[PDB]
């Protein structure tokens, strides 16, 4: 009985060993709109005779 | 100043005859309790650095 006390408390110690790490990879990165329509800021004046 | 005789009746004989066998079940369990601590040090632990 007091054996498997001790080789537990051993195979618990032995457990504790990390494996590996995982995250996301995020940063830097925006996103991105669509502009529909192109401004082109433009009238056309014209004189009442048209010359 | 004012010794006095001890007086060992049987009572008090008696009494240490008990207290002798508890003390003698005291050193086996601390005993095996020494050995158990002693191997399970050996085999979980090691050295430690800076």
């Amino acid at each position: 009985e007091d054996m498997a006390k001790i080789y537990g408390a051993v195979a618990a110690v032995s457990k504790n060993v990390n494996s590996s790490v995982t995250y996301e990879v995020k940063r830097g990165t925006h996103e991105l709109i669509k502009v529909p329509t192109i401004p082109h800021n433009l009238v056309l004046i014209q004189s009442d005779n048209g010359k | 100043f004012a010794l006095a005789q001890i007086n060992a009746d049987d009572e008090f004989i008696g009494a240490i005859d008990k207290e002798s066998a508890e003390y003698l079940d005291e050193y086996a369990t601390l005993a095996r309790d020494i050995s158990n601590s002693l191997t399970l040090v050996k085999a979980a632990f090691g050295p430690l650095e800076r």
